[PDB]
């Protein structure tokens, strides 16, 4: 994010009490779970500077409910599932 | 109305020169270059009987012009109040300017700071905390001006002068230390400013060390002008702990206000060394002995209980004390500062973890890479 | 408001013989009558009488938030005896019991309000019962922090720290260990006695789940490290 992304949230704060901006990534490369989440908050500082906004990082997770599971779970058609107990835990030990 | 400003046109030699332009500014009916030129005359030190008379015409301007921000009206009223010498009639007129002016920009923050600046002679303690509490409450939205927060420090510092919870003065002076961007004022004031700041911040009981913010880069140039006994004893409270020569040297340098908090400082450094003794060693090996604490803190074996357990109440360590051999078992630690050449060794402790996991994990799946396919 | 005044009649029954716990919330019920008052001596003596029975009741989880409800009031701190009573409760540590006798021995001469000395020391047998109760409460206050810090201790050092004989240490350790508040280990002949510790599975919960509970912060290290890093880097 460039430093100008703050005022966008400050403009739409009239729409929602707290607007969370989500950085995303169109091309997967690194390092892991894509995108990002930043919430608009005023933390001031321990140095007592005039209040400025440095967006705090919000942890992002990927999930689904029912139909959004149906689409992607059929769309994988790539790697074995899971398989539980053998390759799963050890590849996670690598990654 | 014109003759009212014509009789005040001449304040002395050279004044009517620029005042020939000043009177030509309202003929074109521009009150802004007029605002900057009049405010410059108000900022110009005078008797001053010129601004006291012409403030009614400037009030007449604000009447039909209905616009010009109260900021300039606060800047002129703080110059006039010095010549008025009576804060009461100044409070009636300033609160009149507060109720008679309204704009999208909040005028309550600039008026309450002007009232707080004029409240020093009331003398204090009655309505102070109420309006002082209202300043930063109305400043929370939207603090983009940056100018009034220094005035908030002015009324908050004069609120602290009653003494006044020393521990709070460092937080308020922190607010000032971060409020103003460029100092743009002689260091001869800021050397004693950061001096009594170092006194009230060090003598505070809520802060036992905070050696980190002692190294803050904007105040370190102010400490360079200060004598080095204060900086060295601040390093004693940064690390120390005893270092009995430096904690006495601050008594050589600063006589007053130290006699009351001296024993508090001794307790603060006695609980300060407990984190640094287990932090300095590679350890852990976090179990210490009574001989280590009693020799360092030079206190009797009966008071080391109160010593280490008070640090457990401070929150810097959760450890437990083994009283059979009188040993002290520390747990966790309170991080305070650290240093240069530490980012390097940090890369050594990291890269070793890197090649560890890389090697071993690449050995794990090296065995089972075949069977996968 | 006569029914509220009947509480002052029933406090004689609840405080009379065996219950120091029943006066906890009920002395706060009689405290509501001075709230309507319009009184000075009875109001101020109600503040001290309601703040001085904390030692009477045994230690319990309800006693903590109880004294925390009354703590913070602007009228309460006016008495230096409340400063000492609060000093011993918060942060604990150690204070000489003779100094506690100094502050609690002047309350007979102190006053103004004689009502706390009437409820506590007004009766000879009840006063002595609250003397030994005070002894048991201050030694249990010492045991509470010390037991959590043991590990181990010595018998002779316990005698000089508790300011009482070794047999009195075994007596106070006996009636505290039958209360099963702290499981101790006490052998006087070898001189090595110890309090706590778990006493857990412990091979699974303690060693495993706690160590890798710190590995929660170890795998979250870089997560919040790069966070606060970017925080200080963006604003300046």
């Amino acid at each position: 994010l460039h430093k100008n992304d703050i005022a966008i949230n400050e403009l739409m704060k009239r729409y929602c009490p707290n607007s969370v901006l989500v950085i995303i990534d169109v091309k997967p490369k690194d390092l892991g779970l894509p995108t990002e989440a930043y919430i608009s908050v005023e933390e001031v500082h321990d140095d007592g500077t005039p209040t400025s906004k440095t967006f705090e990082h919000v942890t992002s997770e990927i999930g689904a409910e029912e139909a959004e599971e149906v689409g992607v779970e059929h769309l994988l058609r790539d790697i074995k599932d899971t398989t539980v107990g053998t390759l799963s835990q050890r590849i996670t030990n690598q990654v | 109305v014109p003759g009212f400003l014509q009789q005040s046109q001449s304040s002395g030699p050279g004044q009517p020169a620029v005042w020939h332009r000043l009177e030509e500014l309202y003929t074109k009916k521009l009150w802004h270059q007029l605002t900057l030129q009049v405010l410059d005359f108000v900022q110009d030190p005078c008797f001053a009987q010129g601004d006291g008379l012409i403030k009614l015409y400037e009030n007449f301007i604000s009447e039909f012009e209905h616009r010009v921000n109260p900021l300039s009206l606060v800047e002129i009223i703080l110059h006039v109040v010095r010549q008025m010498t009576d804060p009461n009639v100044a409070l009636t007129f300033l609160e009149k300017t507060r109720e008679k002016v309204k704009s999208s920009d909040e005028a309550v923050i600039l008026c309450k700071t002007a009232i707080g600046a004029l409240k020093l002679n009331i003398g204090d303690l009655q309505v102070t905390k109420e309006t002082i509490e209202d300043v930063e409450e109305m400043l929370n939205n939207l603090p983009g001006v940056t100018s009034v927060h220094s005035r908030f420090y002015d009324l908050s510092s004069k609120y602290y002068q009653t003494i006044g919870n020393h521990a709070s003065y460092y937080k308020d002076a922190l607010r000032f230390l971060g409020c103003v961007d460029i100092k743009d004022l002689p260091v001869s004031e800021q050397q004693e400013r950061a001096f009594t700041l170092g006194l009230a911040g060090l003598l505070g009981e809520g802060v036992f060390n905070f050696g980190e913010l002692l190294m803050h880069p904007v105040l370190e140039s102010l400490r360079n002008t200060d004598r080095q006994w204060l900086i060295d004893t601040l390093y004693a409270f940064n690390s120390g702990n005893v270092e009995r020569f430096q904690t006495l040297k601050t008594a050589w340098g600063q006589q007053p206000d130290l006699a009351a908090n001296e024993a508090q400082l001794l307790r603060k450094i006695q609980l300060l060394c407990l984190m640094e003794m287990t932090f300095t060693r590679p350890a852990n090996h976090r179990q210490l002995t009574f001989e280590e604490i009693a020799k360092s803190a030079k206190i009797t074996v009966n008071e080391v209980e109160l010593l280490v357990m008070k640090a457990l109440s401070v929150g810097l360590v959760k450890g437990s004390i083994d009283e059979v051999d009188k040993r002290v078992h520390m747990t966790w630690v309170q991080p305070r500062v650290l240093d240069l050449q530490q980012i390097k060794g940090m890369k050594d402790r990291l890269e070793f973890w890197c090649t560890d996991v890389k090697s071993m994990e690449m050995l794990v799946e090296h065995q089972a890479h075949d069977i996968l396919t | 408001k006569l029914k509220l005044k009947y509480y002052n009649l029933m406090i004689q029954l609840d405080q009379h013989e065996g219950s120091y716990l029943s006066i906890c919330k009920h002395y706060r019920a009689i405290y509501d009558t001075p709230c309507i008052q319009a009184e000075s001596e009875k109001w101020q003596q109600a503040l001290k009488s309601v703040v001085l029975y904390v030692i009477l009741a045994p230690f319990d989880n309800e006693q903590s938030d109880l004294v925390h409800r009354i703590s913070g009031d602007k009228k309460l701190e006016e008495i230096p005896k409340y400063k000492d009573l609060l000093k011993l409760f918060t942060t604990m540590e150690l204070m000489r019991w003779s100094t506690l006798v100094e502050d609690y021995g002047m309350e007979l001469r102190k006053g103004s309000l004689e009502s706390p000395a009437t409820d506590v020391f007004g009766s000879t047998e009840e006063g002595e019962k609250r003397w030994k109760d005070l002894k048991n409460r201050v030694v249990e206050h010492n045991i509470r922090i010390m037991a959590k810090y043991y590990t181990r201790i010595t018998m002779k050092r316990m005698a000089q720290l508790l300011d009482l004989s070794v047999d009195e240490s075994e007596a106070f350790l006996s009636n505290l260990v039958v209360n099963k508040t702290i499981f101790a280990k006490v052998d006087r002949l070898a001189g090595i006695i110890n309090f706590q510790r778990p006493k857990d599975p412990n091979n699974l919960l303690n060693d495993w789940s706690q160590k890798l509970n710190s590995l929660m912060s170890l795998v979250n290290k870089t997560t919040h490290l790069i966070a606060k890093e970017e925080m200080i880097h963006n604003l300046q």
